[PDB]
RNA sequence: ACAACUCUCUCUAAGGAACUCGGCAAAAUAGCCCCGUAACUUCGGGAGAAGGGGUGCCCCCUCACAAAGGGGGUCGAAGU
RNA sequence: UCACAUCGACGGGAAGGUUUGGCACCUCGAUGUCGGCUCUUCGCCACCUGGGGCUGUAGUAUGUUCCAAGGGUUGGGCUGU
RNA sequence: AUUGAGAGGACCUUUCCCUAGUACGAGAGGACCGGGAAGGACGCACCUCUGGUGUACCAGUUAUCGUGCCCACGGUAAACGCUGGGUAGCCAAGUGCGGAGCGGAUAACUGCUGAAAGCAUCUAAGUAGUAAGCCCACCCCAAGAUGAGUGCUCUCCUAU
RNA sequence: GAAGGUCACGGCGAGACGAGCCGUUAUAGGUGUCAAGUGGAAGUGCAGUGAUGUAUGCAGCUGAGGCAUCCUAACAGACCCACAGACUUGAAC
C-alpha cells in the first residue's frame, strides 16, 4: 500500500461500511427530503426533519447536506452527516428543478419558498 | 454572537416586541453570547398595554442565533434569528408560551422553556 | 528531556473525521510509517555519561548517505536510513541494537501522546501576525495602521529592552503537543489514528512518545 | 533619519570589500560556465 | 504566503498575464522557435501543451475551444491538419527549453522555446 | 521574486457606531413612468418632501399615446 | 463594663519625592507642553487572587492588621479633558 | 548524534455539583477540609467539520468592439464590467491541546524538646509543619559555555 | 583529487537575499486517470409564430490535490581541501 494513497483508501472502506449498514440515495441540490434520525436523548423517540436541500459538500466521510425549512414561524437550516451511524431513515420525497450547486439565495428570498 | 447592541426579537409572549442587550452574564470578559446564556436587555418597544414597558433592563436568554451552534453528532443550526426568551429571574419566562423553534441543549439548564416549546 | 517511554518516529498523512457507534464525530489525523523504527546505539552512564536509545526510519538507497554515516548505521547492522533521533530515559536495557519497535505492541490505544514536529514556516512576519499585537486606528486621520507604535520609554532606560518583541521569523520550529488520545491503531494497515491536530503539513517527520506527567518522571 | 560623523575610513573600506567579494563570486561563477560551454551539453 | 499556491505571474496582472501566455504561444505555434527569458519560457509550457493536447481530440467543439486562445485562425488551422501526423505517438510534453547567455542591456536570464 | 511594512484598490461569517473630539472615512440611495406628499408659510414655497408600486426578452389590439399604453407569454438569485 | 476589637482629641517624631510651592544650578546658535492610540517595563505604601494573627470571631459575611508584586485589575453614557 | 552552563515562554482564574443541608445555629440561614464540573481570559498548534477570502476555476448577465455574416467565442468597461458559486493555500467566528508535583528551601505564623533565669520561653544547640511568592520540574533555544563539552563513524593520495 | 564541503542543474508544505530541505535517471512540468469545484456545453434532433424549452449527457469546462508513466527539462560539468597532527610531563605493553 503507497502512502500517499492510504488516505484515499481510508475513506473507500469508511464509506461503504456506512453504506452497507444503509443505502443512502443521490441527493443533490433542490429536492425534497424526509430525514429521521435515533436521538440520543436515553430515548428512541425518533424525530423526523423535513425540507430542501440548498447544498451538499462532497468529501468522503463527512459528506454533508445542507437542509433548509421554514419551521413554525421562523427560518431554519440544518446541515446532516449524510453518513452518520445516529442517522436512520433517508428518503427523498420531490424534486424541485433548480440550477445552482448551491441555494444560499433562498436564505433570503421569502417565506412561500418552503 | 449576540453583543453589547445587539437588537434582538422576542420568542415568548411576555408583552416586549423587541429587546437590545447591554451585557453578557456568566463567564465574565466574554466577548458575545451563543445560544444558552442569558443576557440583559433594555426593551425597545412593546405592545402598549402589557405589563413590561418600554425603557426597561431586564434579562432575557438567547434561544434563536444566526451562528451555527454544533452538536457532537456533527449536525449544525442556523436560524433566520437572533431571538431570547425574556427570563424572569430563575426560572421560567414571564409568558406562559413560547414561538418558533429551540433547541436541546437549552433544556438542561432552563427544564420549563422546552416544556412550552412547539417544534423543539 | 528525561522522556515517559521510549518514542518512535512517524510521518503525518492528513485529516480524517472519525466516526464512533454513538454517532460523536471526532477530527482525527492519519499518520503512516516508512521502513524501520530501527534501534542504533545505546548510551550509558558507564562510557557516554547518561542513558539513551538511538532510533533511525525512513529507508533509502545507500549512495544518498555519507561514509560516515554509512559506518555508524553499517556497525549496527541496520538499513540505510535519515533521522536518527534520540530518547533520553531512565530505563537503559532490553534496547539492543538492530530491534525493530513495535508501534502497534509498545502503545496499546487511549493513551494520551505527545507528539512533536516542526511546524508549518510562515516567513518574516509582522507584530500582529507574530506576537498577537493590536493594530491602531483606519480612520480619524491615523498615519499609524498596523505597526509597533512606541518601543521603548524615553531617556531615563536610554535603549531599547532585550528581548523586546519585534518583526522576524514565525514559524517552521519544534513544539510538543501533548496529551492526544489514539483512537485506533489500525492492525492491517499500519496506521495510527490520532485525536486532533499536529505540526506542520502532510510530510512532516513526528517524535510520538508517551505522556510526560509529573507524576512519571523525577521528584 | 542623518548621520552623526562621518565613516571616514578603513570602515568604508570593509564595507566596500564585501561588495567587491559579491563580483568575486560572480566571477567565479562565470569562469565554470566556460568550461560547460567546452563539450556536450544535449 | 505563497505556500501551494503555484501561478506564474509574469510580472504583470491578469490583464496582461493571459495576453503575454496568448501571443507568446501563438508566435511559437507559427515560427516554431522563438528567444525568450528563462520565466517567459517556463510558464509557457502549460498552454503550448494545452493546446498540443487540444488538436488530438479535432472537433467542432475544441477547434472554437482553440480557437477563443490564439486570435489568429490560420495557425490553428494549420494544428488538427499537422498535429495527430507529427504528435500521435507522442503522450504529453511536447517542448523543450534550451538556455542561453544573458540579454545585455538587463542582465536578464534568457532561453528558447520550441516544439519537440 | 511574491517576506514584514506603506500606499492605490477588491471582498468579507455574527453584530451594526459598540469607533471617535465628531459617523471623519467608507457604505447605502440613484434613470425613467405611475400612485402618493405633512408641520409651517412672506401664499411664490416647503417638495424630488416623506412613502410606495412598475421596468429585461418575445407575441399581440389602433383610419395616429417616440419598443407606446394595454393584454398575454418566457428567462435569471437579480431587468435603470 | 474596658484608652490599646474598632476609632482616637490636645500635642510630639519620622520617612517618601507622585501634588501645590521656594531657589534660578544644566539647556534661549530650540530638548515640541495636555489628553487619546500603539507598545512597554518597573515600585509597593496590596483592589482581587495565595497563606496568616486579633476580633465587640456562633456559622455565613465582615472589620483590623502581618507575609506575599507570580498573575490579573471590564464594556459604555457625558466632558478636549 | 546529543550533554547542559546559561537564557527565555509558560505555572492565571470561575461558578456549579458531591461532601452536606452535614458541623454551627432557637430559627433565619449555612461552613472549614478534600474530590469531581462545565466556562472566562490567555498561550501553542491545525484545517476534518462550519465558514471568509480565493482577479485559477466554473456559471449567469449589461454595454459596445472584434472574430466576413447567423451560431459560437475573444477584448475592454483601472490593478475581476457587474453579480452568483468555489478546490488547494492562507485565515478565524471553526478544531484540537495546554496550566498538572505527597520535589526542595523559605516568608508571616503555629510548634516540639529546652536553658540562660531550679519556674517559664518556637532559640541561644537541634528539629517539624508551613504560601499563586523563590529554586528544580513543564515547553522552546543553547558549547562564540574562547570554560569553544561528550559520543558514534569516515578520511589522510600526490601534479593529483 | 581524501572524507567532505561549495557551486551549477529541477524544485519545495523552506524562503526578503543568504539559509534550510528534497531531487539530479518520479524532482518540477506535461500526459493518463481519479477525488473535488461548477452546474447541464457545443453540435444535432424534436416542440413552440417567437423569447425559449427539451433529449442525446451527474454532461462540458476546470482539476493549486492524490496516484500512475521518464514524453520534456535535471545535460554539461566546475571550485575548495589533506605534514597520520608543533611543545612538556607522568602512568602503560
Amino acid at each position: 500500500v503507497k502512502l500517499g494513497d492510504i488516505m484515499g483508501i481510508l475513506n473507500k472502506k469508511a464509506v461503504h461500511a456506512a453504506e452497507e449498514l444503509r443505502p443512502v440515495p443521490g441527493i443533490r441540490t433542490g429536492d425534497i427530503v424526509q430525514i429521521r434520525l435515533e436521538v440520543p436523548e436515553n430515548k428512541r423517540r425518533l424525530s423526523v426533519y423535513k425540507g430542501i436541500v440548498i447544498s451538499r459538500q462532497n468529501a468522503g466521510i463527512h459528506t454533508t447536506i445542507r437542509i433548509r425549512r421554514i419551521i413554525a414561524g421562523v427560518g431554519v437550516e440544518i446541515v446532516f452527516p449524510l453518513y452518520s451511524p445516529n442517522i436512520k431513515e433517508i428518503k427523498v420525497v420531490s424534486h424541485r428543478k433548480v440550477r445552482k450547486a448551491r441555494l444560499y439565495y433562498l436564505r433570503d428570498k421569502l417565506p412561500r419558498l418552503s | 454572537m449576540i453583543q453589547p447592541q445587539t437588537h434582538l426579537n422576542v420568542a415568548d409572549n411576555s408583552g416586549a416586541r423587541e429587546l437590545m442587550c447591554i451585557r453578557i452574564i456568566g463567564a465574565s470578559n466574554r466577548r458575545y453570547a451563543r445560544i444558552g446564556d442569558v443576557i440583559v436587555a433594555v426593551i425597545k418597544e412593546a405592545i402598549p398595554n402589557t405589563p413590561l414597558e418600554r425603557s426597561e433592563v431586564i434579562r432575557a436568554v438567547v434561544v434563536r442565533t444566526c451562528k451555527e451552534l454544533k452538536r457532537d453528532n456533527g449536525m449544525i443550526i442556523r436560524y433566520d434569528d437572533n431571538a431570547a426568551v425574556i427570563i424572569d429571574q430563575e426560572g421560567n419566562p414571564k409568558g406562559t408560551r413560547i414561538f418558533g423553534a429551540i433547541a436541546r441543549e437549552l433544556r438542561q439548564k432552563f427544564a420549563k422553556i422546552v416544556s412550552l416549546a412547539p417544534e423543539v | 528531556s528525561v522522556d515517559a517511554g521510549i518514542g518512535v518516529m512517524g510521518t503525518k498523512l492528513g485529516m480524517m473525521s472519525f466516526f464512533e457507534e454513538d454517532g460523536t464525530v471526532v477530527p482525527v489525523t492519519v499518520i503512516g510509517f516508512k521502513e524501520g523504527n530501527i534501534v542504533t546505539q545505546v548510551k550509558t552512564e558507564s562510557t557516554d555519561g547518561y542513558n539513551a536509545v538511538q532510533v533511525g526510519y525512513e529507508r533509502l538507497r545507500d549512495r544518498k548517505l555519507t561514509m560516515p554515516e554509512r559506518g555508524h548505521l553499517n556497525k549496527a547492522g541496520v538499513i540505510p536510513m535519515r533521522h536518527l533521533q534520540e530518547f533520553r530515559l531512565v530505563s537503559v536495557d532490553d534496547f539492543t541494537p538492530s530491534q525493530k519497535l513495535l508501534f502497534e505492541e509498545l502503545f496499546k490505544e487511549g493513551d494520551m501522546v505527545d507528539i512533536s514536529g516542526t511546524t508549518i514556516g510562515k516567513g518574516f512576519q509582522g507584530g500582529i501576525k507574530r506576537h498577537n499585537f493590536k493594530r491602531g486606528l483606519m480612520t480619524h486621520g491615523s498615519k499609524s495602521h498596523r505597526a509597533l507604535g512606541s518601543i521603548g520609554a524615553g531617556t531615563t532606560p536610554g535603549h531599547v529592552y532585550k528581548g523586546k518583541k519585534m518583526p522576524g521569523r514565525m514559524g517552521g520550529t519544534k513544539t510538543k503537543i501533548r496529551k492526544l488520545k489514539i483512537m485506533k491503531i489500525d492492525t492491517d494497515l499500519r496506521v495510527v489514528m490520532i485525536k486532533g491536530a499536529v505540526p506542520g503539513k502532510p510530510g512532516n517527520l513526528l517524535r510520538l512518545a508517551p505522556a510526560k506527567i509529573v507524576g512519571k518522571n523525577i521528584p | 533619519a542623518v548621520p552623526k560623523k562621518r565613516t571616514s575610513i578603513y570602515k568604508k573600506r570593509i564595507r566596500k570589500n564585501i561588495w567587491k567579494k559579491k563580483g568575486y563570486w560572480a566571477a567565479l561563477k562565470a569562469f565554470s560556465l566556460a568550461k560547460s560551454l567546452s563539450t556536450g551539453n544535449s | 504566503m505563497k505556500h501551494g499556491r503555484k501561478i506564474h505571474r509574469l510580472s504583470r496582472p491578469a490583464d496582461q498575464r493571459r495576453a503575454l501566455l496568448r501571443g507568446l504561444t501563438t508566435q511559437l505555434l507559427k515560427h516554431g522557435r522563438i528567444k525568450t527569458t528563462r520565466a517567459k519560457a517556463s510558464a509557457m509550457r502549460k498552454y503550448v501543451d494545452k493546446m498540443i493536447t487540444l488538436a488530438k481530440e479535432g472537433s467542432l467543439h475544441k477547434r472554437r475551444q482553440a480557437l477563443g486562445f490564439i486570435y489568429e485562425k490560420q495557425i490553428v488551422h494549420a494544428l488538427f491538419a499537422e498535429v495527430p501526423e507529427r504528435y500521435g505517438d507522442r503522450n504529453g510534453g511536447y517542448t523543450r527549453i534550451i538556455r542561453t547567455l544573458p540579454r545585455r542591456g538587463d542582465n536578464a536570464p534568457m532561453a528558447y522555446i520550441e516544439l519537440v
